């Protein structure tokens, strides 16, 4: 279907294309450096669609080194 | 012997039309390589554009090879 | 939608990219941030934060006496509509990323 | 195709036909900038102003007479007052120089833009000091990265993605003085 | 009769336009192909405009074997 | 008449002047499906600048078969 | 008379400059669609340039019809 | 007279490098387009170069003119 | 006089070489515009690479033209 | 003299090498006279066969 | 003296084959000197044009 | 010796053919092993039309 570069063709947005690249970037660090970027690289939130006012279900997110690279 | 003389060395200066027939038909074939390269999604579409493409660049070179059949054959 | 347990250990830029990318799972021409900018420890002026969605009406607001945006020689890979895509996704996941600092601390 | 005139202060006048009064006019992050982009002037000769951002850490805002940067069609040389660019970068060396002292980052990939008023602005996310990079883990991990050849799109862009900047990361760690 | 030898020996040269306008026939179907890559949604509003250019060059095509008629048959 | 031979076989080889002249038809053409591709809102305008070009480059062929028409009838 | 046959071949010899430079025509006026595309807010002061260009270029296409004047009438 | 018929058939297959000058001089008059529609600011200075371009290689066009001219009167 | 009638055949045919170099300064003389439209602040050393290139790319047209007073005048 | 045509395509080789200097020298300008040193061994190793033209111009001629 | 307008093409192909190497070299510094081995694998295999031509030149000329 | 004026441009052939892989290798390295590849495959197949004009160039020679 769609019309774009490498990673918009295969359902990938900007920010999940350039996290990755900041996620694989941050792993080739020295231990004194890559423990420090590896606190900028833990995802913690929770998601809920809500769909009438008042429930829906929820997504929690607990990544810790980064994005996630699967398909969402 | 000038008449069956001349009409092939006008015959052989008549098909180097064959020669930017082949280049623009070069170049027509390396952009719908770099067209598929471009947007891979719609490749086979443009594949529709260089065979139509091609066909009408032919429009030049079956026009050419008529003006060499007629001086070998009016 | 509800986000929450946002700031439970900090916030980065990374979770906010995911924020941003449900954003665009729907397809608006606009997006609007209401954040509380830390101006001081005093402070904290409510703050409006606003991003056109790239070739269905970024593109439009532009068009002003020609364009605005034509000034600009693309070094992209692909044409400017997609590189105003990947530029509002990235324009969209700084500015909830510093929204969602700014409001921390304020 | 202008048909209607918004901005900061056209939000405060609509904004007072239809809220409540006892709210202020809320402000707008145009009003925490200073540079502009249409405005005449601030190249001065030779050093233009040069703005290198992450999203956690600013890492210059100085002025430079050049900067080099890792264009999606290759390494460019921005100099003063050089034509408006906004420029993909892939995984390359950002190169600032002010004179013969040279601070050279590898970045993960992120734009820059060169404005109609000559200020560069390079937006990337992660900013590796090549002093900083483990060049023991470059190689490893390209390995696996060349060898895993999945059936999905998403990965395949994952992967495509995973060599070039590790690729970029060799080629910026060997020659460097 | 080197008048007729003239005549074959000049409309062979006078096809070598041929070459030329093949050139940049395949050329214009060369950005065809590009040009659909960049907007595939104005992509058969550039057939329109493919065709368009293609008669308008295959126009000289059929101004250079009138004059090919007009050294053979005239 | 080695005379009325040579208003053939200049004629003939006065006519390669539509090689070059479609060669470059093809490009300026070739350049309005890309201005197209690029800005498809303005595309047409942009028709108003391929067939500008067009009568001015239609200005060296109206240049040749002048030429053409100053030795075979002239 | 073979002094003035040899005026037609090399008047048909001086023609195929009139190619060239329609292919420089070509080229430009090409550049035309594309810049003007790029940037609409100069789409006529780049014909303030392309004219310009298609001026001082027929500045070479005048010389080559003026060596079609020097062959062919002298 | 067979040196006469000599000088015309020379200078008129000398003066096709006029066709390489006009499809280089468009080139240049092409960047000239393409180049002021990137910024206009110097727009100004850049016809600056095309004109400084365009006697440079007109320069090239009378060379060749030259030995058109030392043909047919030398 | 068949001997001097080839040196002037021969020296039209060897001044063609000249349509090269008038293709390839004009190539050069479009990149500096094209070159100095992206950072015009080097563009003075970029005339002092255009005015090395036209020197030597100028210096096989004189090449090119000794070969031509070699043929004439030798 | 047509063995000297062969200074044609030379000719414009010549200028899409030097072309492509002021291309790569306004892309990429702090090693702009590092690419000087690439286009002049671009330019001895064109006018190398513009010398194999003249080999055979100055065969014919003379020999 | 018609059969060496070969070398014209092969010249030609040069210039865009050694322009590209100043270019690739403006576009990737780091690997500089690695396209000149690049460029000079295109130069080694090239001129086998400009020596399957001057064969023939050699071939018309004594033989 | 008029027939070798098609080795003309397929000398412009490999060599717009040659300068496409200091651009495409620059552009990327990390498929620099893997182009040389396509142009070697380019390679004998755009010779295949110098070993079709040297068809001719060693038949009316030498029949």
């Amino acid at each position: 279907a769609p019309s774009g570069p490498f990673y918009r063709v295969a359902g990938m947005s900007y920010l999940r294309y350039s996290n990755i690249c900041a996620d694989l970037l941050r792993n080739v660090l020295k231990e004194p450096f890559k423990a420090k970027a590896q606190a900028r690289q833990a995802i913690h939130f929770r998601q809920a669609p809500y769909v009438d006012g008042k429930a829906g279900a929820s997504k929690v997110y607990e990544l810790e080194n980064g994005i996630p690279k699967t398909a969402n | 012997s000038v008449l069956a003389a001349s009409k092939m060395v006008g015959a052989g200066c008549a098909t180097i039309a064959l020669a930017g027939v082949g280049a623009g038909l070069g170049v027509m074939f390396g952009s719908l390589i770099n067209g598929a390269a471009r947007n891979p999604n719609i490749a086979k579409q443009l594949v529709g554009y260089a065979l139509l493409g091609f066909a009408l660049t032919e429009s030049i070179a079956l026009f050419s090879l008529l003006v060499v059949f007629l001086i070998l054959f009016a | 939608l509800a986000i929450a347990d946002t700031y439970k250990v900090r916030v980065t830029f990374g979770q906010a990219s995911l924020i941003v990318e449900e954003l665009i799972k729907h397809n608006p021409q606009s997006y609007q941030i209401l954040f509380n900018k830390f101006r001081s420890a005093i402070s904290f002026k409510p703050t409006v934060a606003t991003i056109l969605s790239p070739d269905l009406l970024e593109k439009q607001l532009e068009d002003v006496t020609g364009n605005s945006l034509d000034a600009y020689d693309i070094e992209a890979s692909h044409e400017r509509s997609d590189v105003l895509r990947d530029l509002t996704e990235f324009h969209l996941g700084v500015t909830l990323y510093n929204a969602m600092l700014e409001n921390n601390c304020s | 195709e202008a048909a209607a005139p918004a901005g900061p202060k056209e939000f405060t006048e609509v904004w007072n036909k239809k809220a409540p009064s006892t709210l202020i006019v809320p402000e707008f992050p145009s009003n925490y900038t200073a540079v502009k982009a249409v405005g005449e002037g601030q190249v001065h000769g030779d050093a233009f102003p040069v703005n290198f951002y992450t999203p956690h850490s600013i890492l210059s805002q100085a002025q430079k007479d050049t900067v080099v940067l890792p264009g999606v069609d290759g390494y460019f040389g921005v100099k003063a007052s050089h034509v408006p660019t906004i420029a993909q970068l892939k995984p390359g060396v950002v190169e600032l120089h002010s004179g013969a002292e040279s601070e050279k980052f590898f970045v993960s990939g992120g734009f820059a833009f060169v404005h109609p008023n000559g200020v560069t602005d390079i937006c990337v996310l992660e900013a590796a000091t090549l002093d900083q990079v483990d060049p023991a883990a470059v190689k490893s991990a390209l390995a696996a990265a060349s060898a895993a050849q999945p059936t999905d799109e998403f990965e395949q862009a994952a992967n495509r993605a995973a060599i070039e900047l590790y690729s970029a990361l060799e080629s910026a760690v060997e020659a460097k003085a």
